[PDB]
């Protein structure tokens, strides 16, 4: 007895748009943003950790580990100027999701990603969980001061190569990112042990499910909440080697797991296409880019 | 609150 009618993309078209879908949770990873041009940050072949022999670092991983940061901030500073995107353009995941939104389905997004575009693309505040924190805003690092300053002063201070430093009382201000060292955001497990009670679908696109805590989200669902992974490649599986709660995609015990293999973006058009939604998706995605496009 | 790691 399950709620899908079958494991496909389909089963899952016809569950959202029966009454027993009101509630969608989306998990969001770097795969969401490669087509906007977004590098996945938490990639070896992006090679973060190659270049950094200027820099004369105790080890690589010390230029993003928040201790090494406060008092040696010019290498990362450095590395954003390099890695900053040329454009914030949201993806058709991104729309996807703001339609979602649109039409009352958006329990809450949780996303790996600081790149900001959950936000450009019309996700308020309430709707997301930036489990990683973010560019978009950035603060003072003095626990008496927390001047706040948005991502426009920021990106001014990585382009001129001026260390950013607060108006108020002259110490680093540092993009809202989560280092490492850094506690995780209180609000991750704050919406977690509310959101999961709520959920009626789970939607997981762009993510290998291999950083945590963010992968054992996926083990927060209710049994029976079907789990649609969008992804170019299936993820998510218990492991054979490490090895509760993992997908199950293709035994015969399988019963929710469904997963749609190929870009994000084509596979987020396939299922609104599937929901009649196409036409509000593009129509949404070309004036949204258009309106970028002419900033 | 729990601190972020590699893993
Ligand atoms: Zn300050």
């Amino acid at each position: 007895e399950r709620l899908l009618d079958e494991l496909t993309l389909e089963g899952v078209a016809r569950y959202m748009q029966s009454e027993r879908c009101r509630r969608v949770i989306c998990l969001v990873g770097a795969g969401i943003s490669t087509s906007a041009g977004i590098p996945d940050f938490r990639s070896p072949s992006t090679g973060l950790y190659d270049n950094l022999e200027k820099y004369h670092l105790p080890y690589p991983e010390a230029i993003f580990e928040i201790s090494y940061f406060k008092k040696h901030p010019e290498p990362f500073f450095a590395l954003a100027k390099e890695l900053y995107p040329g454009q914030f353009k949201p993806t058709i995941c991104h729309y996807f999701m703001r339609l979602l939104k649109d039409k009352g389905l958006l329990l809450r997004c949780y996303t790996q990603n600081i790149d900001t575009l959950e936000r450009i693309a019309g996700l308020e505040q309430e709707d997301l969980v930036e489990a990683h924190g973010t560019f978009y805003t950035s603060h003072c690092v003095s626990a008496s001061c927390r001047h706040e300053y948005p991502l426009s002063w920021m990106k001014e201070k990585i382009f001129s190569e001026v260390t950013p430093k607060c108006e108020d009382c002259q110490s680093l201000v540092k993009p809202d990112i989560v280092f490492f060292g850094e506690s995780l955001p209180a609000r991750f497990f704050s919406c977690m042990q509310s959101d999961f009670l709520k959920v009626d679908l789970l939607l997981v696109m762009g993510t290998s499910l291999q950083v945590q805590p963010f992968a054992s989200l996926i083990s927060k669902a209710p049994l029976s909440t079907p789990r649609l992974l969008i992804n170019k490649e299936k993820a998510g599986q218990s492991d054979p080697f490490l090895g509760g709660g993992g997908m199950d995609f293709d035994s015969k015990k399988a019963y929710r797991d469904v997963a749609w293999l190929g870009e994000c973006d084509q596979g987020c058009l396939a299922l609104a296409e599937l929901l009649g939604w196409k036409k509000e998706l593009e129509d949404l995605v070309r004036r949204e880019h258009a309106s970028i496009d002419a900033q | 609150l729990p601190k972020k790691y590699g893993g």
